[PDB]
């Protein structure tokens, strides 16, 4: 998606796209150490909800 | 000197030091403010067993005390004044009027400004990139006219420390 890391020397403005899109570099790099072994996407880790809500319906998330 | 005169007094002539200095600036004052830390070396919430006290002393884990850090605006219309605030024109008239001549070490002072916009570039090399704390001023390259804003903050006019150490001898037995 046209990843575009900065470089800083001298002189430059500040601009908030130097910023936005170093730290998307930052997930892509980590991105590609974990397609390295494993060659799975990611998945859930925990989702538990709460019982006591069920039967007078609604719906309540705990930890997602 | 007429205002120097009085003793124990006051704060209506910080408003008289900023009128002098450079006018078009002018000045407010909150007598108390909010402060914060003091951190507590014993954090002293343990709750005791052989010996504990209760009447005053009752806390968390950090402190606040009130009592003595006045906050202080100033206000400018004139561009070139504007550039006499940031450290190196007339913040180094404040600075050394306050801490030897009229309050010494009665107090700490907070200082604070509110301007248009800003002046303010960036990240040049070594020594003037910082508004104080903040960065503003660079952005807005979309609409012609004016919005207010708080400027920055400069430090307080304190002096303070511990010297280091413990001791060895005693006053008198009387």
């Amino acid at each position: 998606m046209k990843i575009y890391r900065p470089l800083w020397e001298d002189g430059a403005f500040l601009m908030p796209q130097q910023f936005q899109q170093q730290a998307a570099w930052d997930v892509h790099l980590a991105d590609s150490v974990a397609r390295m072994g494993l060659a799975h996407p990611w998945g859930v880790v925990a989702a538990e909800f709460d019982d006591s809500l069920l039967p007078l319906s609604r719906l309540n998330a705990t930890r997602l | 000197l007429p205002l120097m005169l009085l003793p124990g007094r006051t704060a209506e002539g910080l408003t008289s030091l900023v009128t002098l200095l450079a006018p078009g600036t002018q000045a407010r004052v909150w007598h108390h403010d909010r402060r914060r830390i003091p951190l507590k070396t014993p954090l002293t919430m343990r709750v005791h067993h052989p010996v504990s006290l209760k009447s005053r002393p009752v806390m968390g884990d950090h402190a606040t005390d009130v009592n003595g850090q006045v906050l202080l605006q100033l206000s400018t219309q004139t561009g070139s004044e504007v550039q006499g605030w940031l450290p190196g024109g007339h913040l180094y008239s404040d600075l050394l009027a306050l801490l030897h001549v009229y309050l010494g070490s009665r107090l700490d002072v907070r200082l604070q400004l509110c301007v248009e916009r800003s002046l303010l570039p960036d990240a040049r090399l070594s020594c003037r990139p910082a508004a104080g704390s903040p960065q503003l001023g660079r952005t807005a390259v979309m609409r012609t006219q004016a919005k207010i804003a708080t400027s920055a903050a400069r430090v307080m006019t304190i002096s303070l420390g511990r010297y280091q150490r413990v001791q060895e001898h005693y006053q008198r037995k009387e």
